[PDB]
RNA sequence: GGACGCGACCGAAAUGGUGAAGGACGGGUCCAGUGCGAAACACGCACUGUUGAGUAGAGUGUGAGCUCCGUAACUGGUCGCGUC
């Protein structure tokens, strides 16, 4: 029944000014205490914020102080992050989470949002470019054969790929986007299969990116060599 | 000062059925303050343990929590599949609050070989002026393993990234690819391209090539 | 000897003034900690702490007691005198 879904997230430049939102609901905030918190991409979690109950006191993490303002509309069960002079560091997931009844559950944070994510960057945002990664004019290695598609040098994350609309799933590898010096993100998906049936079976990676209004279908096929 | 949760090991690999202990040491006393979280790989945090020692509503037995001065346990007595995630930390006995960097609690398996796969760039993408190079190494364990990429034979350094795969939910191995970036006029300058793979489960180095132009 | 009556002295409940005492005279308040109120701070309650706190009070008590100077009910005591 409880439930926090943040709201607001997306790309901004650097000392640009962005704020999310945190929508409560199965509960009344006005009767907590709500945190915000981040995770850099492969990083751990970092507390940034929080709002007493009864007394709206608020605290920050150091990272933030003077930059950041928690906040809370009860006539709207909502909690916000107002966040100014953004950095490429404050790049992340941002959580927000409730604080339990000391009752029940002390000061652990037993709710949780999905996350929204906050990208800081002076790039723009770009479709990625999906080019084939064909399977060798070789048979061996594993008994099968490899191929994928490499999503190259989209902004900002995330991507999704499928392989032939989802019929194959089996074998599959869609790798973690790598950020690129340019800026730029680039991933590849890849998929194992029976080198017996590749100029016979159909391979179709599905690539869509919809910060960029970006979806794209490329079929795999043996290069002509 | 800021209160500092200092957690180890910052990995971990287990088989299922094990006992595991995972540590967090605070800078200073924290009174009983602390929690402990569950985190999956795209999920939100858990919420296991409050108040040092206290299991929280829901969450299974085996997973207890104790305290020794400033020292803080979380034990998962007996393992289970669903057991392998990131576990944090934190303390919230005062502003800031703090988490520890956490543990990754992976799990064990038998030695595993990679396959290991080069991919040429594609003419479509020379056409744009940059040449990428992909290797693959698939559903390999432990997860520790070592890429090069050679042009004509040459150490390539510092023009290359790798990305791996979450432990597979089922055969529990790990892939691995590398990109090679290069300007379309580098690229048709050199001829064979390759990348050296060793693994522990490799009898011995393992080298995948083609040569630029054949195909 | 005793009783009644008057006076003095002593004693005395009560009471006004006075000035030293700080926690072993207290209460109030503040502070620290812990728990509770949907509550980490702020607000309120409960518990704990004076090797937590000014006897210049920092009290919409400086309250009780005491030190010291008075008024004083009267059941008291003593002495003198008058009378029986
Ligand atoms: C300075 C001070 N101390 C007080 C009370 C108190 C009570 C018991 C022991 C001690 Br020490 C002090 C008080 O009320 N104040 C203003
Ligand atoms: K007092
Ligand atoms: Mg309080």
């Amino acid at each position: 029944e409880v439930q926090l879904v943040e709201s607001g997230g997306g790309l901004v430049q650097p000392g640009g000014s962005l704020r999310l939102s945190c929508a409560a609901s199965g509960f009344y905030i006005s009767y907590s205490s709500i945190h915000w918190v981040r995770q850099a991409p492969g990083k751990g979690l970092e507390w940034v914020a929080s709002i007493s109950p009864y007394s709206g006191s608020t605290y920050y993490a150091d990272s933030v102080k003077g930059r950041f303002t928690i906040s809370a509309d009860t006539s709207k069960n909502t909690a916000y992050l107002q966040m100014n002079s953004l950095r490429a560091e404050d790049t992340a997931v941002y959580y927000c989470a409730r604080q339990g009844y000391r009752r029940r559950s002390g000061r652990g944070f037993d709710y949780w949002g999905q996350g929204t994510l906050v990208t800081v960057s002076s790039a723009s945002t770009k479709g990625p470019s999906v080019f084939p990664l064909a399977p060798s004019s070789k048979s061996t290695s594993g008994g099968t054969a490899a191929l994928g598609c490499l999503v190259k040098d989209y902004f900002p994350e995330p991507v999704t790929v499928s392989w032939n609309s989802g019929a194959l799933t089996s074998g599959v590898h869609t790798f973690p986007a790598v950020l690129q010096s340019s800026g730029l993100y680039s991933l590849s998906s890849v998929v194992t299969v029976p080198s017996s049936s590749l100029g016979t079976q159909t391979y179709i990676c599905n690539v869509n990116h919809k910060p960029s209004n970006t979806k794209v279908d490329k079929k795999v096929e043996p290069k002509s060599c | 000062s800021d209160i500092q949760m200092t957690q180890s090991p910052s990995s971990l690999s287990a088989s299922v059925g094990d006992r595991v202990t995972i540590t967090c040491r605070a800078s200073q006393s924290v009174s009983s303050a602390v929690a402990w979280y569950q985190q999956k790989p795209g999920k939100a945090p858990k919420l296991l343990i409050y108040s040092a020692s206290s299991l929280y509503s829901g969450v299974p037995s085996r997973f207890s929590g104790s305290r020794s001065g400033t020292d803080f346990t979380l034990t998962i007595s007996s393992l289970q599949p669903e057991d392998f995630a990131t576990y944090y930390c934190q303390q919230s006995y005062s502003f800031p609050s703090t988490f520890g960097q956490g543990t990754k609690v992976e799990i064990k398996r038998t030695v595993a070989a990679p396959s290991v796969f080069i991919f040429p760039p594609s003419d479509e993408q020379l056409k744009s002026g940059t040449a990428s190079v992909v290797c693959l190494l698939n559903n390999f364990y432990p997860r520790e393993a070592k890429v090069q990429w050679k042009v004509d034979n040459a150490l390539q350094s510092g023009n290359s990234q790798e990305s791996v795969t979450e432990q597979d939910s089922k055969d529990s191995t790990y892939s691995l690819s590398s990109t090679l970036t290069l300007s379309k006029a580098d690229y048709e300058k050199h001829k064979v391209y390759a990348c050296e793979v060793t693994h522990q489960g490799l009898s011995s180095p393992v080298t995948k090539s083609f040569n630029r132009g054949e195909c």
